[PDB]
C-alpha cells in the first residue's frame, strides 16, 4: 500500500468470508452516516475466491487488499500499521471448539502489540472467562484509545436486561444497524414499525448557551 | 544416625512422605512466608505425557549446599497432574505444592513470586497439538502477566522480576519482550532474549552430536557441571532400583561431597570493590587468584551500561573469556567458581 | 466501573465487605422500568393520543422519562379479537395516537 496526505486508513484481520465482508461493509460504508472519509485495507493468507472478487472490485475507490499473514512483522510493514488509526479484528462466531478460535485472537493481538505500542485496537472474544488475560498484555489502555467487545456476555446482558420489560431486546438491537426510512400504504402493523426502526443514535457537543440551565427545561427545550 | 547423604556424597536425602503433609492451600501460603526462593509452573493435564521432572530438583539439592543456604522449591499447577509424578521424587528436603493455574494473578501473589530469586515455566501438551502456531501460548501468556503485574509494598515492577522460559517453536522468540528488533530471518543466537539468558530451546543442543564424536571425555565434562555428577556408582544403583536409597554417613562419604561450585559475586561491596575500579578484568583474575584461586570467566553487564545518556532498563547479556584488557563499569557482575564446603 | 473491572481480574471471584457511608450513596444508578396504562394518574390522559402529552407531564414532576411505545398486534382494525402479542415503536413523533391499552418503556430515577 501506499500513504496518501491529508485522509486515513485503517486496517482488518481475521475471518474474512463473504457474509463477514458484506456485512461489515455495509455498515461502514452506508449513506446515513456522516460524511465518511476513510479507505479500508483487509490482510488474509488464502487467497480470495472469485465470489469474493465482485465485492472487492465493486468498491473500487474504497477497498484494497494485500495477501500475507499477521505473524509476519515483515507483512505488518507493509500495511503501513505505524501511520494507521485502529485494526479491527473480525472473529469467527460459529466456530466448532471455541477455545481455539480466542486463543489464536489473542496471539494476533499479541502480534500487533508486539510491532507497536501506541495503536489502537478493536477486536471481539467468545467467553468472559478468555476475556480477562487481554487485560495482561502490556500496552492495552482501557482509559485511553482502547477497547473490547464480547458476545456472551452481551447477550446474556441483553436477555437479561430485558427480562424485566418485554422486547427491550429489540428496541436496543435495532439502534446499532444503519437503516433508512421507508414507504409501506397497507395498515399493518408494518409501516408503524418500520416509521422507528430506522432510527439512530449519535453523539455531539453540546452549545455554550444551555450550561446555565436545567437538565428536564434543557430536554424539554430540545 | 545423620542420614542425610543417600549413601554417596552426593545428594541429601530423608524419610518419604504423603501428599497431604505437603499440599497447602491459599491460606496457609498467606500464613507462612518465603524469601528468596524458586516457582515451578507446570500447564498440562491427565492425558498429557509424562515429563521428567526427577532430574530438575536433583542438582538443586548438591551435597555442595549448606543446609543453612539452601533453596526451597514450589510447584504451582494441577494436583492430579501431579500425583502421576510425585512417586518419582518423594524424597528431597523442603518441596512444596500448590493446585491452581499459573494464569491465575491472585494465585502467584500468595506464593510471593516478587522476592524470588528465580522462575520457570514449563509446557508439556505441545508435543499433541497439530498447528506450531497453537502450542506455546499458554507459556508466553503467562510470562507477559508476570512482566505485567503490578506490586506495592524494594522491588516493584514486572520488569524487574527474572524470568526464564522455554519454548518449542523457534520464531515465538519474538514474542517474548517489548522493546526488541524482532525478525524471522535472524537464527536463534543473536535475537535479543537469548542472549539477555531469559529463553531457552531444545533446538541449540543439536549440535552436541558433532563435538561428541571428536572427544570422547567432553559428554562427561557437561554432566559433571550440569547435573553436579554422575559417578559410575550413582548410575549403576538407579538403574538397579529405580529409585535412590540412603545410607549412613561413612568416614568416605564426609569427604566425598568436596566438590567445586559455581556461583556469583557483586563489586559494590566485599574486598573485591577496591578492584571495582580497577578497569582491568585480568588484574581482577591475578588478584582473585592468589587469594582464593576464584576461577573467573564470565562477564555479565547491564544492557545500556556503555551508551551515554543514563536510563534504568535493567536486563543484562553475557561476554565469555575476555582478553586481557576490557574496561570494567562498577556495576555489574562476574561468575565465579568457589572450592570450598 | 473500571474499579470491578480490576477486582474481578485479581479475585476470579466478586467480593464483598461491611459497608460504608460512601459505598451506600452508591446505589442511586437509574433503572430500566415498564409502565402501564389503565391506572395511575397518567391514566387520565388515557385516550389523549398524544405521546407529547404524556411525555411532557411524565418527567417534569417524576423524571420519568419515557422514549418507547408497546402495542398491541391487532389493535388497530376494525374487527376484535383476542391476540395478545405486542410489537415496538422507538421515539414516536408528537403527534401519535395512543389507544387506552398500551405500555411505555421508561426509566425510573431514585431509589
Ligand atoms: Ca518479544
Ligand atoms: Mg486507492
Amino acid at each position: 500500500y501506499s500513504a496518501v496526505s491529508g485522509r486515513k486508513h485503517i486496517v482488518v484481520c481475521g475471518h474474512i468470508t463473504l457474509e463477514s465482508v458484506s456485512n461489515f461493509l455495509k455498515d461502514f460504508l452506508h449513506k446515513d452516516r456522516d460524511d465518511v472519509n476513510v479507505e479500508i485495507v483487509f490482510l488474509h493468507n488464502i487467497s480470495p475466491n472469485l465470489e469474493l472478487e465482485a465485492l472487492f472490485k465493486r468498491h473500487f475507490t474504497q477497498v484494497e487488499f494485500y495477501q500475507g499473514s499477521v505473524l509476519n512483522p515483515h507483512d505488518l510493514a507493509r500495511v503501513k500499521i505505524e501511520s494507521a488509526d485502529a485494526c479491527l479484528i473480525l472473529a469467527n462466531k460459529y466456530c466448532a471448539d471455541p477455545d481455539a478460535e480466542d486463543a489464536s485472537n489473542i496471539m494476533r493481538v499479541i502480534s500487533i502489540k508486539n510491532y507497536h505500542p501506541k495503536i489502537r485496537i478493536i477486536t471481539q472474544m467468545l467467553q468472559y472467562h478468555n476475556k480477562a488475560h487481554l487485560l495482561n498484555i502490556p500496552s492495552w489502555n482501557w482509559k485511553e484509545g482502547d477497547d473490547a467487545i464480547c458476545l456472551a456476555e452481551l447477550k446474556l446482558g441483553f436477555i437479561a436486561q430485558s427480562c424485566l420489560a418485554q422486547g427491550l431486546s429489540t428496541m436496543l438491537a435495532n439502534l446499532f444497524s444503519m437503516r433508512s426510512f421507508i414507504k409501506i400504504e397497507e395498515d399493518t402493523w408494518q409501516k408503524y414499525y418500520l416509521e422507528g426502526v430506522s432510527n439512530e443514535m449519535y453523539t455531539e457537543y453540546l452549545s455554550s448557551a444551555f450550561v446555565g440551565l436545567s437538565f428536564p427545561t434543557v430536554c424539554e427545550l430540545c | 544416625n545423620v542420614k542425610k547423604y543417600d549413601s554417596t556424597g552426593m545428594f541429601h536425602w530423608c524419610a518419604p512422605k504423603e501428599i497431604e503433609k505437603v499440599i497447602l492451600t491459599r491460606s496457609e501460603a498467606a500464613m507462612t512466608v518465603l524469601s528468596g526462593h524458586v516457582v515451578v509452573c507446570i500447564f498440562g493435564d491427565v492425558s498429557s505425557a509424562l515429563i521428567g521432572l526427577r532430574n530438575l530438583v536433583m542438582p538443586l539439592r548438591a551435597s555442595n549446599f549448606h543446609y543453612h543456604e539452601l533453596k526451597h522449591i514450589v510447584f504451582v499447577g494441577s494436583i492430579e497432574y501431579l500425583k502421576r509424578e510425585w512417586e518419582t521424587l518423594h524424597n528431597f528436603p523442603k518441596v512444596s505444592i500448590l493446585p491452581g493455574t499459573p494464569l491465575s494473578r491472585a494465585d502467584l501473589r500468595a506464593v510471593n513470586i516478587n522476592l524470588c530469586d528465580m522462575c520457570v515455566i514449563l509446557s508439556a501438551n505441545q508435543n499433541n497439538i497439530d498447528d506450531t502456531s497453537l502450542q506455546d501460548k499458554e507459556c508466553i501468556l503467562a510470562s507477559l502477566n508476570i512482566k505485567s503485574m503490578q506490586f506495592d509494598d524494594s522491588i516493584t515492577t514486572g520488569v524487574n522480576i527474572p524470568i526464564i522460559t522455554e519454548l518449542v517453536n523457534d520464531t515465538n522468540v519474538q514474542f517474548l519482550d517489548q522493546d526488541d528488533d524482532d525478525d524471522p530471518d535472524t537464527e536463534l543466537y543473536l535475537t535479543q532474549p537469548f542472549a539477555c539468558g531469559t529463553a531457552f530451546a531444545v533446538s541449540v543442543l543439536d549440535s552436541l552430536m558433532s563435538a561428541t564424536y571428536f572427544n570422547d571425555n567432553i559428554l562427561t565434562l557437561i554432566r559433571t557441571l550440569v547435573t553436579g555428577g554422575a559417578t559410575p556408582e550413582l548410575e549403576a544403583l538407579i538403574a538397579e532400583e529405580n529409585a535412590l536409597r540412603g545410607g549412613y554417613s561413612t568416614p568416605q562419604t564426609l569427604a566425598n561431597r568436596d566438590r567445586c561450585r559455581v556461583a556469583q559475586l557483586a563489586l559494590l561491596d566485599g574486598p573485591f570493590a577496591d578492584l571495582g575500579d580497577g578497569g582491568c578484568y585480568g588484574d581482577l583474575f591475578c588478584k582473585a587468584l592468589k587469594t582464593y584461586n576464584m576461577l573467573c570467566f564470565g562477564i555479565y553487564r547491564l544492557r545500556d551500561a556503555h551508551l551515554s545518556t543514563p536510563s534504568q532498563c535493567t536486563k543484562r547479556y553475557v561476554i565469555t573469556n575476555p582478553p586481557y584488557e576490557f574496561e570494567l563499569v562498577p556495576t555489574d557482575l562476574i561468575f565465579c567458581l568457589m572450592q570450598f564446603d
